[PDB]
């Protein structure tokens, strides 16, 4: 109950009786996206030098992070105060205590990261930095992760569409993934002045010189023509595997006439698969790195991993890499293998698990039909729940399985944004789109 | 509590990204 | 190990089959709705970022 005096002292975004239409949600959710880019794009002020290591490289995807910027820590406050809250959960005016208590415990996540990001040894050094500019460094990331937080609570309110945190990563994977397609960016090594934007290699290279096509294609040093053909590919492909659905004729027992079909999509659990099994993977990779730096020659830390941008050549976290290209995979053909295995055994663990916590399990859905009178069309009111543990359970699994291959081969293809990114950003835009035809159909 | 609707959340944004920069200009102006 | 991987790779294609599978229309409207909404947000932080880089050299 102490929370509660601590909890209204935090702005909370007027609730909107009235319901939004599509465009306006739309034009609002694009305002919010278009604040959160400018804000990742300003850098700090009081940052010595960024020349040091990055030590959280493997956060910045899945976190939707920004070294050096105001978007440091992301929406990683809003995700460890909302998974703390659902821990203390599980061991009105009460939903009202509630998102004062995420507010609160996410502004003590954001005070506390700021704390760790100084304190950890970049933005340089923090005892030549003195108090005031390691002070101003906290008060800018904790201003951040409010505005953060606001921009999510707006969301969730009912201003935008979805969440803040599915539409900050989906909105840093298509601006990396356009990026590299398209920077003015130049780098020069001595063959010349090379676009880094492949598409933009590709017009610079062809007037400035039938090679030019095998330059700009089959390049190793920047992004590439063929990297984008894969990224639209798996692009295509991920949509196609998305669209599947199973479409269940149920019927109404109550209100005697009112038919419908209750969909399970083959994606059961949607993107959950990639986000679980892909912040396991960058807290692990994070973890090793930082032990390898400190406890360097420990058994315990060389088996956690072995580091060389450092990448792991050895350990748990070298198995759980994907191969850096396919020399890669021809010279160690065992770690491809043991990749693909864990890629795909996690992605379908992580997608029953789900299914049995979040809710959606076959007891779960068999338990809803009973409580709304809704009946399968042929099958009798006794096998709903069998009807259900007969597609449920294998629809998850191998929708785990699916999207971990799709993971695995973007990820082979050498697709810009990368297995999670691209599968996390194709994901979060489907459920927009299904967002705006629901929102046609009621109408 | 103090209930606040999306466009003063989006001036409060753009005020604190302007004093960033107000603060960047302030150190690039006094170094 | 063996019975129950033959018991998933059976269900997971009778899954499958099962499905309603994408149509030529619905793929489109998918695709479309895909292509409007990344463009949507990778050319807006595109831009914001080439607006963003001659302004964080003239700042810093
Ligand atoms: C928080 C954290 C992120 C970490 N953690 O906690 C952190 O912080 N870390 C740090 C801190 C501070 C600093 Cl300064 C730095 C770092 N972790 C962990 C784990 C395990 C362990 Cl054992 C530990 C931990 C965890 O988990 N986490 C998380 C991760 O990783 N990831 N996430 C992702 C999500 C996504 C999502 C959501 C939703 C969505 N949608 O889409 O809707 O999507």
């Amino acid at each position: 109950e102490v929370i509660k005096p601590f909890c209204v002292i935090l702005p909370e975004i007027q609730k909107p009786e009235r319901k939004i239409q599509f465009k306006e949600k739309v034009l609002w959710t694009a305002i919010t996206l278009f604040i959160f880019l400018v804000c990742c794009q300003i850098p700090l002020f009081g940052i010595m030098s960024s020349d040091s290591a990055d030590p959280f490289y493997w956060m910045r995807v899945i976190l939707a992070s920004n070294r050096g910027t105001l978007m440091e820590l992301g929406i990683s406050p809003i995700v460890t105060s909302g998974l703390i809250m659902q821990l203390l959960a599980g061991a009105p005016k009460d939903r009202a205590l509630f998102n004062g208590a995420q507010k609160l415990f996410g502004m003590i996540i954001t005070i506390g990261q700021s704390i760790v990001y100084v304190m950890t040894g970049m933005y340089g050094d923090p005892s030549e930095m003195g108090a005031g500019i390691c002070l101003l460094i906290t008060i800018q990331l904790f201003v951040a992760g409010l505005i953060v937080l606001l921009l999510d609570e707006l969301l969730q309110k009912g201003y935008g569409l979805g969440s803040g945190i599915s539409l900050f990563i989906a909105t840093n994977i298509c601006e990396t993934i356009v990026w590299k397609a398209f920077s003015p960016t130049t780098v020069n090594t001595g063959r010349g002045m090379e676009f880094e934007g492949a598409i933009i290699a590709l017009f610079h290279l062809l007037a400035t010189r039938v090679r030019a096509l095998r330059e700009a294609f089959y390049r190793q040093n920047l992004p590439n023509l063929m990297n984008l053909i894969a990224t639209i590919f798996v692009f295509a492909v991920v949509i196609y595997f998305q669209g599947f659905r199973y479409e269940l004729p149920i019927r109404s027992t109550k209100v005697r006439g009112q038919i419908g079909i209750y969909p399970i999509k083959l994606f059961y659990t949607s993107n959950i698969p990639i986000i679980l099994q892909s912040a396991l993977v960058s807290n692990l990779y994070v973890i090793s790195q930082m032990l390898s730096a400190r406890f360097s020659g420990n058994l315990l830390v060389s088996l956690l991993g072995t580091w060389s941008r450092a990448y792991p050549v050895g350990g748990l976290c070298y198995y759980l890499s994907p191969p850096e290209s396919f020399g890669s995979v021809l010279e160690d053909p065992v770690h491809a293998v043991v990749y693909i295995v864990f890629m795909l055994g996690s992605c379908a663990f992580f997608s029953k698990t789900w299914i049995e916590v979040s809710g959606s399990s076959p007891r779960d859905i068999a338990k809803q039909f009973k409580d709304q009178g809704m009946v399968i069309n042929g099958k009798r009111e006794t096998s709903i729940y069998r009807e259900l543990k007969k597609i449920i359970p294998t629809a998850a699994a191998f929708g785990g399985l699916c999207i971990g291959a799709l993971s695995v081969l973007a990820d082979f293809l050498g697709a810009i944004g990368s297995g999670t990114g691209i599968l996390l950003a194709v994901t979060i835009i489907y459920q927009y789109f299904e967002i705006f035809v629901k929102e046609q159909s009621e109408v | 509590g103090l209930k606040v609707g999306p466009v003063p959340v989006l001036v409060m944004s753009l005020l604190f990204i302007a004093s960033v920069f107000m603060l960047h200009i302030w150190g690039k102006y006094t170094r | 190990f063996v019975e129950p991987s033959r018991q998933f790779v059976k269900d997971s294609i009778r899954l499958v089959k099962r499905c309603t599978k994408p149509d030529r229309k619905e793929f489109q409207k998918i695709a479309m709705a895909t292509a409007i909404g990344f463009a949507i947000m990778g050319f807006i932080g595109f831009f914001v970022k080439l607006i963003h880089i001659p302004i964080n050299n003239i700042i810093v």
